[PDB]
């Protein structure tokens, strides 16, 4: 098992 | 000098392109299958042509919500920087429209996935792996560089491999023509350069901090400064200290400490020779910089393709109605996209 959290970006 | 030549050439198309100056072509010509991803403003979708067959990759983005974010800048330098490059690592561009609810980007599929999904499930890649992939950051940077711009987002969500393991850079949402300084917040909080966290107008620097947060990524497994709450990854960056693994070699240790320098005045990429101090480096001793631009050397891993259209590369996710309303939503703002 391996729970592949994508980063955002971050703004403003 | 070759490469002085090849960047002086390369200057005269970009700026040709530059003024050149939409609505290439509609909705009603494609076919819409399964999303690729997801983002806070739109998501990214596999479409095929009904007409010619070629499929694409059609890039959402909802007219409303950059309005109410104020990301009509970004929203103008994406498109206008994606159509004038040309390089063999960038992403390619084919149409380009927009409708009374939703901005539409048509770029060329890359079916092979992100390097973040194929990282993960790896856990590292090798030094000669790393370096395979991080010496065409390399001549990217170098080329975008030249032409005064700015990436502003290096990671492996925004990184694609192509049919033949080289890299296809996408997500050009904060690209921008800088010569100088700027004042923009943006990025991604585990890759922001220190400068960029002390509103201290950053320059081109900024992307060579973020090559080396994505070597040291690609070669261990995580980044170096990482936590839960975002405040305590400022708190890595800020500071200066790196701990690095025991499995890195110390070729590898002793460029990351030059790239991840909090110090702009010791950091690499911004000094008197600039980029060439990153190319003539021990680790970069036996890469053959020529042959990586020209696509000649072997690559160390290649994804598995079923054709042109195969989504097994790309993770799975919910899928919605595409909403476009009858009334024209902030018409008068995107006129020059
Ligand atoms: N040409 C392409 N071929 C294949 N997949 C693509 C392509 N362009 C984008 N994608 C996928 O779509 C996802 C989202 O695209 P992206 O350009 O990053 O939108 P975004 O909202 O700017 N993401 P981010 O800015 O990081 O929050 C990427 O992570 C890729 O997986
Ligand atoms: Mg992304
Ligand atoms: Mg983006």
């Amino acid at each position: 098992t391996c729970s592949a959290i994508r980063r955002a970006s971050t703004i403003e | 000098e070759s490469v002085k030549e090849f960047l002086a050439k390369a200057k005269e198309d970009f700026l040709k392109k530059w003024e050149t100056p939409q609505n290439t072509a509609q909705l009603d010509q494609f076919d819409r299958i399964k999303t690729l991803g997801t983002g806070s403003f739109g998501r990214v979708m596999l479409v095929k042509h009904k007409e010619s067959g070629n499929h694409y990759a059609m890039k959402i983005l909802d007219k409303q919500k950059v309005v109410k974010l104020k990301q009509i800048e970004h929203t103008l330098n994406e498109k206008r920087i994606l159509q004038a490059v040309n390089f063999p690592f960038l992403v390619k561009l084919e149409f380009s429209f927009k409708d009374n609810s939703n901005l539409y980007m048509v770029m060329e599929y890359v079916a092979g996935g992100e390097m973040f999904s194929h990282l993960r499930r790896i856990g590292r890649f090798s030094e000669p792996h790393a370096r395979f992939y991080a010496a065409q950051i390399v001549l990217t940077f170098e080329y975008l560089h030249s032409l005064d711009l700015i990436y502003r987002d290096l990671k492996p969500e925004n990184l694609l491999i192509d049919q033949q393991g080289y890299i296809q850079v996408t997500d050009f949402g904060f690209a921008k023509r800088v010569k100088g300084r700027t004042w923009t917040l943006c990025g991604t909080p585990e890759y922001l350069a220190p400068e960029i966290i002390l509103s201290k107008g950053y320059n081109k620097a900024v992307d060579w901090w973020a090559l080396g947060v994505l070597i040291y990524e690609m070669a261990a497994g995580y980044p170096p400064f990482f936590a839960d709450q975002p405040i305590q990854i400022y708190e890595k960056i800020v500071s200066g200290k790196v701990r690095f693994p025991s499995h890195f070699s110390s070729d590898l240790k002793d460029l990351l400490r030059n790239l991840l320098q909090v110090d702009l005045t010791k950091r690499f990429g911004n000094l008197k020779n600039g980029v060439n101090d990153i190319k003539n480096h021990k680790w970069f001793a036996t890469t053959d910089w020529i042959a990586i631009y020209q696509r000649k050397v072997e690559a160390p891993f290649i994804p598995k393709f079923k054709g042109p259209g195969d989504t097994s590369n790309f993770d799975d996710y919910e899928e919605e109605e595409i909403r476009v309303s009858i009334n024209e939503k902030c018409g008068k703002e995107f006129t020059e996209f």
